[PDB]
This record gives C-alpha cells, structure tokens and sequence, in this order.
C-alpha cells in the first residue's frame, strides 16, 4: 500500500542519519 | 503513462535492492514526479558520513529527459551550484554542455537510472573537481587553498549531523 510505503521510506531516512552518526562517532 | 511507469518501477526496484548508503523515493505517492534523496558521504572521502538531503524533479518525457537535482541543506562543492542544484554529466545528455563535463563521464539517456544518478552523486562528493565552475567560490579554494575547503568541508559534516 502507498500509505505503508510512505511510513517506511520515512524510516528507513530516519534510520540512515542514525547510522550516519553511529560511524562518525566511532571512526 | 510511461514516465510515471517508469518512475514506479525504477522506485519498486530501488526499494527491493536499495544501493548503500542511499535512502531515496517520491515525497508522496501521489506524485511520483518529485523524489527526495538523503545521501550519506562515503567513509574515507571529503565529506564522510555527512547527510545530505536533495530533491529530484522529474520531467514529463522521463526517461527521456534527466531530473533536475537540488541538495536542500547546505553545501560547498565546486560542482554544487550556490542554490543546491548540482552539476553533473550524467544529469545531461549529450547535447547540452557538451564538454562541460569530463568526455569520460556518461551522459543522460534513457538506459541510465536514479541508481546510477545517486551512485554519480556520491562519487563527485567522493572526488570533487574545479573544472566545472558551478560554485566559482568553492573551485578556487579548492585548486587555491584546499586546507580551508577541508576545514569547512568538516563543518558542514558535522552540521549535518547536528553535532
């Protein structure tokens, strides 16, 4: 469904800066 | 019709296979004509781990046609035009600006992809060059005073994190 889609693509954006911040704070 | 066929299926396989690093798709599926990217600087290059939102406007005759593609947050790049909008060669075909660009670096045509755009767009983030002029301020500190392009390349990676 669009509706699902949408939610998760907002996720997953969520998710990448979190990531992001992860292996800055690491390296 | 078959631009937005086209965008629907190219959205389908780049959520079934998503490339690294890479999180992109229509703001809203009820148009599929305006995308938003978020594109992570790759580890070991000038702007590593930085976050760096874009939006993608497609054309009616896409594939055809490129999107236009404009960064949202603040950048400095000698190919990134002082309003966001970037300059590539793969965002061309090759009858406009047709050696603006590095004769090596493909150009638009209906067999290239979002996939390759943004895997473009990480490599020239990746490996900025001076000799498209787009941002005249940020060529000339690059080939002029590449310490300083460094010290705010760092800056605008940390701001894009918010630390």
């Amino acid at each position: 469904s669009a509706d699902e889609r949408q939610r998760m693509l907002v996720q997953r954006k969520d998710e990448l800066l979190q990531q992001a911040r992860k292996r800055f704070l690491n390296k | 019709g078959t631009a937005l066929k086209r965008l629907m299926a190219e959205y389908k396989q780049l959520t079934l296979n998503p490339p690294e690093g890479i999180v992109a798709g229509p703001m809203n599926e009820e148009n599929f004509f305006e995308w938003e990217a978020l594109i992570m600087g790759p580890e070991d290059t000038c702007f590593e781990f930085g976050v760096f939102p874009a939006i993608l406007s497609f054309p009616l005759d896409y594939p055809l046609s490129p999107p236009k593609m404009r960064f949202t947050s603040e950048m400095f790049h000698p190919n990134i035009y002082p309003d966001g909008r970037v300059s590539i060669s793969i965002l061309h075909a090759p009858g406009d600006d047709p050696m603006g660009y590095e004769s090596s670096a493909e150009r638009w045509s209906p067999v290239q992809s979002v996939e390759k755009i943004l895997l473009s767009v990480v490599s020239m983030l990746a490996e900025p060059n001076d000799e498209s002029g787009a941002n005249v301020d940020a060529s000339k500190m690059w080939r002029d005073d590449r310490e300083q392009f460094y010290k705010i390349a760092k800056q605008i990676v940390q701001k894009s994190l918010g630390l």
